[PDB]
DNA sequence: ATCAATATCCACCTGCAGATTCTACCAAAAGTGTATTTGGAAACTGCTCCATCAAAAGGCATGTTCAGCGGAATTCCGCTGAACATGCCTTTTGATGGAGCAGTTTCCAAATACACTTTTGGTAGAATCTGCAGGTGGATATTGAT
DNA sequence: ATCAATATCCACCTGCAGATTCTACCAAAAGTGTATTTGGAAACTGCTCCATCAAAAGGCATGTTCAGCGGAATTCCGCTGAACATGCCTTTTGATGGAGCAGTTTCCAAATACACTTTTGGTAGAATCTGCAGGTGGATATTGAT
């Protein structure tokens, strides 16, 4: 499954920059369902945003104004 | 041969990762991450490229927050082992996990 | 006939400050100097982030300001991240930052 | 087609205060989403102020509050500065 | 003086769903709080969404919106029908 | 000459939710719809709350609701708890709930 | 007259109640003052907001309006006093 | 003959009460003065609505009884059911309160 | 303490992906004088409600003794995760067309808005009516000693 | 398990603080009327978004070995809960003085909207221009064995 193609050691390289130095076996599985959960909610809006303009394309301001509604305020893609 | 000891590798990737700012997950499983998702909400979706770069940006940066609250439950907890426990307890306090 | 940010002393735009307010739908009307004000606050936030990042372009031995700067000059501040305490750099990267009991025992 | 942005004018501050330093694309994208993000949040501040006090105008009064509210200490006393003087700068120029 | 509030609307709406059912004054208020604050958030979604799509009226269409952004699920689903129903209604009548 | 709400079979106020949001400074128009379709989220949402609060009212035999059972039961709707997670109700008190390991004995 | 030290109005007591409706059993000696400071500062938060929007409307009189106003700001949204 | 509960007992049957209960748990004549001489230092000769006090009572005793809630998590993830300075720190670092 | 395998640094070099500059071009805006309309400050004032003080009384805070048992230091060891070498699958990079569908422009019918102007569904204060707070007594559930 | 010191649940009972009806004004809705105009609906263009193909190489996956972390068990000092005795200070109830807020009226500094004129800001071509990411050489530091 594509949650699968997150890999492994991608989820390490994650911690490290998160100043992370033992991870324990069931992190990784655990990882996948908590960033699963972010997408989910971020993309719902997003392509709920693409929907009321009456567009088959998920723009970055869409995107952006998703993730401003969440309170995760993103710089660098618009608006 | 030669060995380096448990955690010396270790230390040393995060160096490296806290000094850099490219992104960690590969990019094309991301991307079939994204449009699987959106799927389930609306078929036959397109998706600018910056879209899924804004996207890849948010992930990365709340996954990369929410380890290091992590490792400080982890520390609190007298372990420097992160462990799904410690996820939790970290999202439970942030609200996202009621 | 001369610009009202000349009038101003400012490099921001306080024309179209002024008509940003009118079409942002946040009330029947707009006092003359609340766009001078407002664009005066947002040339000096603009300053005081330039100024920092640019300092931080320095220290790195480059001359050209790029994302990773302004994440520097931005977390390393108390002021500006508490600001932006919601806010995400993009390809900003984290601050060096770790725990000591995760330093190997010297 | 047409897209305003505040690039011009940050490119502007930014030869003033590092005369030899230059920006990226990226960086400059970063900005622009700074100055938007709170001229909204300001703005939508005096909004709300305006209207708890049964007022039809935004003034200078209300942006001020707004500031005040919504910037840490330092740098509300000196954006605060900086406001009142591009205000008197303005008002008193034939 | 006076000074509005959903209390009537809220109490015949306490009477329809538990007849024999009262409200003490407290709890009124909380109901006018909540109404009030929902309110406000609803029609501020509808508001973004609306500038976000240079648009300068706000329709059933934008609250609709705004309704689905705003409300978890079920509850979302459940005010989409009252509310779509109630338009249907309404555009019936005259 | 009929109400707006009964015309749109409502309880809720159409005409006073329609000047709210003329006032508000939301757009420089409101459509006709738009008070008709948010009045009725309105008075859902709120008949929503209540039929539950009057249950949690009818739980502790009062026949009167207080802010007490307006709490229980948004806390008590995963739903509810949601939408008013950043919410406080005022002497609305907290869910009885003790976590396991404060608890004695053993087995 | 002159008010000073009232944070000290934060009772042991006080603090232990407060800590049994939020389900806590056992309680160490360095809580209380823990408690206060971050009480201390919860109010200096709000109190310093209420007062900007005292200020603003040009009166000397803080009303529940301010505070629930303030309130708001800081993600702390509360029912039961006009707002 | 001098009967005595075990520690923890009453700890027990103080939290059922309250928890039951709705009423505001610290003294109010003691927090309108704290409010009045916080208050003080930001501005002098302010007055205070009543249901302004009662706001900043019913704010206030809400946080702190989630912030307690939030700091018996930490200290029972460090295997403890005693709560200190540092689980309530954890807590807020956490929350973003000063993370 | 002595090598030895690697990781880390610095000075130097330079092709090009991305930045600055000339340049022109055009519409989108922004600035000024002019006429109309009004939002809101000063000035007066009726009247709510906020600060103060006095007086009684018991609900609770304070301070102390006593000892249960929680927290934390110390020791031991099973086994999970880190490091690393081997094999190789998939992500990445880049040229290519084919097309879906945003973005522009023009047309025009359904649908707002402010002024009018008539009318009643709300609101504040007075009148009218009851849920339950709080006190008492007794049957049931819980604790903790032996 | 048996028995005593106590907390706790629970239904009947009843005066009262607070809730649920009755009046009469007044902001504040709602049928019409024009005049104005949003923005949906259609024909049309071309900017990017998707599917396809293809090698190089860089990761990712797997398996082996063992260092050292996590957690179980044991121990004891001392902190913190429970219980008690003493009396302070918060709470409850009002009465008084007036500070200040909120309603009403009056009137001018200031704002919205054309209508008209000018240029600044956006874009992009195509050309111009260059900071710095990699990649090399050799020197010194870091780590870990013995
Ligand atoms: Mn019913
Ligand atoms: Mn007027
Ligand atoms: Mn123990
Ligand atoms: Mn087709
Ligand atoms: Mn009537
Ligand atoms: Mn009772
Ligand atoms: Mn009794
Ligand atoms: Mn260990
Ligand atoms: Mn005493
Ligand atoms: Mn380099
Ligand atoms: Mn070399």
């Amino acid at each position: 499954d594509n949650i699968q193609g997150i890999t492994k050691p991608a989820i390490r390289r994650l911690a490290r920059r998160g100043g992370v130095k033992r991870i324990s076996g069931l992190i990784y599985e655990e990882t996948r369902g908590v960033l699963k959960v972010f997408l989910e909610n971020v993309i719902r809006d997003a392509v709920t945003y693409t929907e009321h303009a009456k567009r088959k394309t998920v723009t970055a301001m869409d995107v952006v104004y998703a993730l401003k509604r969440q309170g995760r305020t993103l710089y660098g893609f618009g608006g | 041969p030669h060995r380096y000891r448990p955690g010396t590798v270790a230390l040393r990737e995060i160096r490296r990762y806290q000094k850099s700012t490219e992104l960690l997950i590969r990019k094309l499983p991301f991307q079939r991450l994204v449009r699987e998702i959106a799927q389930d909400f609306k078929t036959d979706l397109r998706f600018q490229s910056s879209a899924v770069m804004a996207l890849q940006e948010a992930s990365e940066a709340y996954l990369v927050a929410l380890f290091e609250d992590t490792n400080l439950c982890a520390i609190h907890a007298k372990r420097v082992t992160i462990m799904p426990k410690d996820i939790q307890l970290a999202r439970r306090i942030r609200g996202e996990r009621a | 006939a001369k610009t009202r940010s000349s009038r101003a002393g400012l490099q921001f735009p306080v024309g179209r400050v002024h008509r940003l307010l009118r079409k942002g739908n946040y009330a029947e009307r707009v006092g003359a100097g609340a766009p001078v004000y407002l664009a005066a606050v947002l040339e000096y936030l603009t300053a005081e982030i330039l100024e920092l990042a640019g300092n931080a372009a320095r220290d790195n031995k480059k001359t050209r300001i790029i994302p990773r700067h302004l994440q520097l000059a931005v977390r390393n501040d108390e002021e500006l991240n508490k600001l932006l305490g919601r806010v995400t750099i993009a390809q900003g990267g984290v601050l060096p930052n770790i725990q000591s009991v995760l330093l190997p025992k010297k | 087609t047409r897209k305003e942005s505040y690039a011009i004018y940050v490119y502007k501050v930014l030869k003033q205060v590092h005369p030899d330093t230059g920006i990226s694309s990226k960086a400059m994208s970063i900005m622009n989403s700074f100055v938007n993000d709170v001229f909204e949040r300001i703005a939508g501040e005096a909004s709300r102020l305006a209207h708890y006090n049964k007022r039809s105008t935004i003034t200078s009064r209300e942006i001020q509050t707004a500031v005040r509210l919504l910037l840490p200490g330092e740098l509300a006393k000196h954006a605060v500065s900086e406001g009142t003087k591009a205000v008197t700068k303005y008002t008193s120029a034939k």
